């Protein structure tokens, strides 16, 4: 439930804890400006305007 | 009789509206030579081929005698060549030419409209003799001829007349004439003839097979990038065959799609099913998993249902049901000329198994792999896998203890760098863009 | 992927829009 | 008259570029002038 | 590939695998393309009679090539046999390189006359005179006016209205060319010290 | 110097009347109204007694700028 | 004219005296009008017959003699010779095997492009049957699939002409392509691991590995050496390439 | 797009359209279960108090889907097939090889092998039915399908997981979406300048 | 406007049926054949022995 | 004629092409 930040390791018997930095959103929100701003932009222009 | 009246006289009627049409088209022209404006010349050539499928040999000789109001070698080479019908009861007010317009001399660029026109058909009525020489007539007068906007003509005018020789078998004699008509594109710096001409020569050697010819001239021969469309995707397509011929693979599947993607949708059936084979066993051979939602195409379900059992028995890695399938509608193959690609896929199926279950694995047996694909040997598995790691195409590597293979890592300074340093080409896309609109922004 | 991209789509659908403008007016002269 | 014709025709590459390069320099001292307004 | 025929060492073989290349040179182009590191060894092969015309067939690989320049430069080479024959687009197309050549040598060695000059070619002079004498010859003088003005000679003018003055007129043609079309003065001395002597 | 370079032109470029209504599409209209003066001061010595037909009709809208 | 068409060439032709009447035979018979129209004149088509003769003579004797430059040079004649098909003459015989032999040595210079290519001039000449032109194609097929010693056990044999020679060049260019294949990124090289399993026990073969490339011998095993590094990035080539874009983008 | 629109529990009538209110919530229930796995669907779908009651009309699918919430495979498996089975006898069987069961363990076997790094196949056999070769060909399947994201020692009989990190794993979205619209606006380059 | 029947135009001779004639969107591994997985499984509690 | 002609308003246009590229930047 992402309560925690770790990963099992059964082969070692462990867990690594590891302090995820969050401060990555960027990544994400770029990704949905790349979708939200060419796939309903490009597709629907240029296959209304086939003929140019 | 009143059934066959009205039929006859509807189709006389559609003969007179394609009279009107290439009417049309000589008007077009007188507005062409006006305005000094090849781009509505463009648009003539564009719009024949939709009206050329129903023409007729009493409405073509009607336009004849017409536009040739005064005496010309046109009207002397059609009048024993062109066939007319018998009588017909439908005649027309044949007087467009009057004092000045029947005094000048017939224009340079109708003389060429008329003569391939004429060449096309002739091979609408499946005829050869007369349409080789009317073509030949066409490269005469256009060679005499040397104003600057006859040879944007004369790039699909060259165009069609080795696509007749085709038909004739003179696509071997031809070749004179395409080199001839090269040189002298050269000189007028000609790029659409040019690239006419090499989508012609290009054609000759793949039916000759001429393929090391070819790809010598492709690899000195620079190509327009602003020439036309379809003449575009011919040399690309042309090109992309020959280099998976050559095993140029990754370039290969470059200009299979490029040319895929540069053809129009609506058109180029037999084009698009070329491709559709080609990108099919290319992509098979690298492993490069073809693309699923090209099965949905309408026009390829009976050749793809054996090509989708190709792939499947590529992910798979057995031998003889495909090998059957072969033997039973393998001569498609052939003919598309891909069998011998067809046998080495068949090999080489094993190759793309070991990359994709190398992928799938960390650390995989060789006696595990052997067991996967068939092999049933050790000695057998670790050749596969070092050839895999010679190619490069996997990071599998050998361990004669056990067969170990490294696996991936955290990312380095270039492994984020690598897609901008690949795509950064974005602006250079945009300046010739902007380049282009500084070309196209005449205000007049 | 955002800035030059983006230049690039944006000087595209200029072209575009003036070649559509070119070609009807050349077509819808006379 | 055949390098007359290259000349005209590098003549004409010039006078098409030069256009739309008068024509962004016009509406930029336009938009200029509106903003100083 | 023929190639290996111009490869052995009989200049007999040499000489037979390089006749027809001149006739197939229409037809064949990529083989040829790729050959011009056997035309250079028939090149360097200089002890074999059969130089100059190889460098003919060097300059027909460069044809090939599309380098016009540098296959101006091996027929130059080749001396007597860039002239073979004074009627064809390439013929027209080198001649024309070559008058341009001329012209830039001519207008820098005017501007910069006090010696140290670029060597003016005997071979590249012979074939430039044989050019344009021949367009002079022709008797067409309302273009062999405008070709020899093209051509930037020095004298050339003088050399036309010396020889048949057809069409008369050409003289004040001339007269309003330099008058108006040449007046960078630098290089349009030579137009008008001709212009004044004869007017 | 603005004023002066689009005004003391048409000195230089009269031999090419055809040319003095093309090299000042830019200047006729720019945001310097002295620009706008030289401009056309340089027309109207460019072409002395010709008919141009392009430079008068490129002057027409100059005639009433608001700048005096 | 026409003079000792194969008079001392069918038996045996192993003195070095027969290159002095190949020359005659060059100067006089193989020059006598041209090889390349081939409209008619059977005196011609004779004249190639003898042409084709003359070039597989020369390509036995260039194979036995090991002559590079002369056996390139023959190859090359018989691929312009040949360039002439005429489907009248008799084919076969001469051909499948000559062009399996040329194509199988030009892999061996590692060209494919022309391998290829003849295979496609040749649809059923190469798959249907001419086991005598398909052996190489196998060979090839082989050596790109999954095998090493299976390839030495096929080259063992050659059904197109014996001359058991285009196998040891192979051989010479898949030892070459081993040591590659070693050279790659292996973990560990084992002096038995190169020795045994895949070939060259204990020849001069082992002094030339030992000495020409890398991976130092260490206790009976060779060992990669320095080719994976962190590589602490100066990073300067990406500034570069920024700078490029930084003045694609600062114009027009 | 289904479930978006099919939680709704507004029905036109008590008992029709979808043949029942009991039917219309196993379609809801198959619908659910190939969409997530388990985000805060306790509080999208758990939380629902006519999703419980109904879940107490239905035992056995009540039995299911706690089990996938409880993320307990040895009951999971058995039920998931008698899921399987039980589709098979509904004409709504159109994912017949892609998403009955495939798709739903492909999301449990994500669930399952994140927040691990190596868990052994002999041991993730046993906590996820039996089989020990059973499981280790279903992975070797699933991975080659492409979900999974993780390699077999087969040496060592281990799954060494490979989880992108938030940043890497999306940097890998963004090059994939670079690449689809690289070739997007290639084919608009295409469609100017003809 | 031509449909550039030069290339070869083989269309497909079938003319049968569709077989995905609605929009299901097939994957390289949906179309493997086997026993889909509740026989698979059955087999599985069998060698077990359960 | 038009040689020089053509040469001359050639010089003309791509010098002021340039020139009133200038001011662009």
């Amino acid at each position: 439930d992402k309560k925690f930040h770790g990963i099992l390791d059964q082969g070692e018997g462990v867990l690594i804890i590891f302090d995820e930095p969050p401060v990555d959103k960027t990544y994400e929100a770029a990704l949905e400006t790349i979708q939200n701003m060419s796939k309903v932009v490009d597709s629907l222009y240029n296959k209304a305007k086939k003929l140019t | 009789k009143t059934a066959a009246a009205a039929a006859e006289h509807s189709q006389r009627e559609l003969d007179t509206v394609t009279l009107e049409d290439i009417k049309e088209h000589v008007k077009q022209l007188e507005k062409a030579v006006s305005g000094k404006e090849p781009r509505f010349v463009l648009r003539a050539l564009r719009m024949l081929p939709s009206t050329s499928r129903r023409l007729n040999h009493y409405v073509l000789y009607k336009a004849v005698q017409g536009f040739f109001t005064s005496n010309n070698a046109t009207r002397d080479f059609l009048l024993p060549f062109l066939e007319e019908p018998m009588d017909t009861e439908a005649d027309l007010q044949f007087r467009p030419r009057t004092g000045k317009a029947a005094s000048t001399p017939l224009l340079p660029e109708v003389e060429a409209y008329l003569q391939l026109l004429v060449v096309i058909f002739m091979m609408n009525s499946k005829r050869y003799k007369e349409a080789q020489k009317i073509s030949d007539d066409l490269m005469q007068k256009i060679s005499t001829q040397n104003r600057r906007a006859l040879d944007l003509v004369a790039a699909k005018c060259y165009y069609y007349h080795a696509r007749v020789y085709e038909f004739l078998d003179k696509l071997d004699v031809v070749r004179s004439f395409l080199h001839a008509r090269l040189r002298t594109a050269t000189l007028r710096h000609d790029a659409d003839g040019q690239a006419t001409l090499l989508n012609l020569l290009l054609r000759n050697y793949l039916h000759y097979s001429l393929y090391d010819q070819a790809e010598k001239l492709v690899s000195k021969s620079v190509f327009p990038e602003q020439a036309n469309n379809n003449e575009w995707a011919r040399y690309l397509y042309y090109t992309g065959r020959i280099k998976a011929i050559q095993l140029e693979y990754s370039e290969a599947r470059r200009t299979m799609t490029n040319a895929l993607r540069k053809a129009p949708q609506h058109t180029a059936v037999g084009f698009k099913q070329t491709v559709h084979k080609l990108l099919i066993v290319v992509e098979l051979l690298l492993g490069e998993i073809p693309d699923r939602l090209q099965f949905r195409q309408p026009s390829l379900k009976r050749s793809l249902m054996p090509y989708f059992l190709l792939t499947q028995a590529v992910r798979t890695g057995n031998l003889a049901k495909f090998n059957q399938v072969l033997d039973q509608f393998g001569e498609k193959f052939q003919a598309d000329g891909t069998y011998t690609l067809i046998i080495r896929l068949r090999h080489n199926v094993i190759k793309t198994g070991v990359r994709m279950i190398s992928l799938s694995y960390s650390r995989i047996s060789l006696a595990d792999i052997a067991q996967k694909l068939q092999l049933d040997s050790p000695e057998d598995a670790e050749f596969i896998v070092a050839k895999a790691i010679r190619d490069g195409v996997i990071e599998a590597s050998i361990n004669h203890e056990k067969g170990y293979v490294q696996s991936k890592e955290m990312i380095d300074i270039y492994s984020t760098r690598e897609p901008q340093l690949a795509f950064h080409q974005r602006i250079s896309f945009c300046l010739d863009i902007h380049n282009m609109s500084v070309k196209a922004m005449r205000f007049p | 992927y955002l800035a030059s991209l983006i230049r690039s789509v944006v000087a595209l659908h200029n072209l575009i829009n003036n070649k559509i403008a070119n070609r009807d007016a050349e077509k819808k002269e006379g | 008259q055949y390098y007359l014709s290259k000349i005209e025709e590098l003549q004409l590459i010039v006078n098409d570029k030069s256009q739309n390069l008068r024509r962004l320099q016009a509406q930029r001292n336009e938009l200029n002038a509106k903003v100083r307004l | 590939g023929i190639i290996s025929l111009l490869d052995e060492d009989e200049p007999q073989l040499k000489e037979f695998a390089l006749h027809k290349l001149n006739a197939v040179v229409n037809d064949f182009w990529a083989e040829i393309s790729e050959s011009v590191d056997k035309i250079e060894v028939l090149y360097e092969d200089e002890g074999f009679r059969s130089r100059q015309f190889a460098a003919l067939v060097a300059s027909k690989v460069f044809y090939h090539l599309g380098a016009f320049e540098e296959s101006l430069n091996y027929a130059l080479g080749a001396g007597d046999l860039f002239n073979v024959n004074d009627n064809s687009e390439y013929v027209e197309t080198i001649i024309a390189k070559c008058i341009d050549h001329y012209t830039k040598q001519c207008v820098e060695n005017a501007d910069l006359p006090e010696g140290e000059k670029k060597p003016i070619d005997q071979r590249l002079e012979g074939i430039v005179n044989k050019m344009f004498q021949r367009c002079l010859d022709d008797h067409k003088y309302k273009q062999a006016i405008g070709i020899a003005l093209e051509t930037r000679r020095l004298d050339v003018f003088e050399k036309t209205i010396l020889e048949s003055n057809d069409v008369p007129g050409m003289l004040a043609y001339s007269l309003k060319l330099c008058m108006s079309l040449m007046q960078n003065k630098q290089f349009r001395n030579k137009v008008l010290r001709v212009l004044v002597k004869i007017y | 110097v603005r004023r002066a370079a689009v005004e003391s032109l048409g000195f230089i470029l009269f031999r090419t009347p055809e040319q003095c209504p093309s090299v000042v599409s830019l200047l006729s209209e720019s945001y310097n109204p002295h620009v706008r003066y030289g401009a056309a001061m340089a027309l109207g010595i460019c072409c002395a007694g010709t008919g141009n037909k392009e430079a008068i009709n490129l002057l027409e809208p100059m005639t009433n700028d608001p700048v005096n | 004219m026409y003079e000792q068409l194969k008079g001392e060439w069918n038996r045996k032709s192993p003195n070095l005296s027969k290159c002095g009447e190949e020359l005659g035979r060059l100067k006089l018979v193989l020059l006598e009008l041209n090889f390349l129209p081939t409209t008619g004149t059977k005196l011609t088509k004779q004249q190639l017959i003898l042409a084709r003769d003359i070039l597989e003579i020369g390509a036995q004797w260039s194979i036995l003699r090991k002559d590079i430059p002369s056996f390139e040079r023959y190859m090359a004649q018989l691929k312009c010779y040949y360039f002439d098909y005429k489907e009248q003459l008799p084919e076969s015989a001469y051909m499948h095997q000559l062009l399996g032999l040329n194509l199988l040595f030009l892999l061996s210079q590692n060209r494919v492009a022309e391998f290829h290519t003849e295979l496609e001039r040749l649809p059923a000449k190469d798959i249907q049957t001419n086991v005598y032109i398909k052996h190489p194609v196998s060979l090839e097929q082989y050596l790109m699939e999954g095998s090493y010693n299976k390839v030495f056990l096929a080259k063992g044999n050659i059904p197109a002409e014996s001359y058991t020679f285009f196998i040891d060049i192979l051989l010479d260019t898949i030892r070459d392509e081993i040591a590659g294949c070693i050279e790659k990124a292996y973990e560990k090289i084992l002096f038995t691991e190169a020795t045994r399993i895949l070939f060259f026990n204990t020849p001069k073969k082992m002094t030339d590995y030992a000495k020409k490339r890398g991976w130092v011998l260490g206790p009976n095993n060779y060992y990669s050496f320095a080719s994976q590094q962190q590589k602490p990035e100066d990073t300067t080539i990406p500034s570069t390439e920024l700078a490029k874009q930084v003045i694609e983008y600062a114009r027009q | 797009q289904a479930a978006e629109l099919f939680l709704d529990t507004v029905s036109t009538f008590t008992s029709y359209e979808l043949m029942d209110y009991k039917t219309f919530v196993t379609y809801t229930v198959y619908v659910s279960m190939i969409a997530l796995e388990r985000p805060d669907l306790r509080e999208k779908v758990i939380k629902g108090a006519e999703i419980l009651e109904v879940l107490h009309s239905l035992p056995a699918v009540r039995q299911y889907l706690f089990s996938l919430y409880e993320c307990r495979y040895s009951v999971f498996f058995q039920s998931l097939a008698v899921v399987e089975q039980e589709m098979k006898k509904d004409w709504l069987f159109a994912p017949h090889y892609r998403y009955y069961v495939r798709e739903m363990r492909i999301h449990a076997y994500s669930q399952l092998l994140e927040s691990y790094r190596s868990l052994t196949l002999g041991y993730m056999a046993e906590a996820f039915g039996v089989g020990v070769e059973f499981i280790d060909q279903e992975l070797s399947r699933f991975i080659a399908a492409g979900r999974l994201h993780c390699k077999i020692d087969k040496v060592n009989e281990i799954v060494e997981t490979n989880r992108p990190d938030s940043k890497n794993w999306q940097y890998q979205e963004t090059i994939k979406k670079g690449d689809l619209l690289l070739n997007r606006v290639q084919k608009l380059s295409r469609v100017i300048n003809m | 406007d031509d449909e550039f029947e030069e290339f070869p135009a083989e269309d497909w001779a079938g003319l049968d049926e569709d077989e995905d004639a609605h929009v299901w969107e097939d994957n390289w591994d949906d179309d493997n054949v086997e026993d889909d997985f509740s026989n698979q499984l059955r087999a599985e509690l069998e060698k077990h022995g359960y | 004629k038009l040689q020089q002609e053509l040469e001359f308003l050639e010089v003309q246009e791509e010098y002021i092409k340039d020139e009133q590229k200038n001011l662009k930047k």
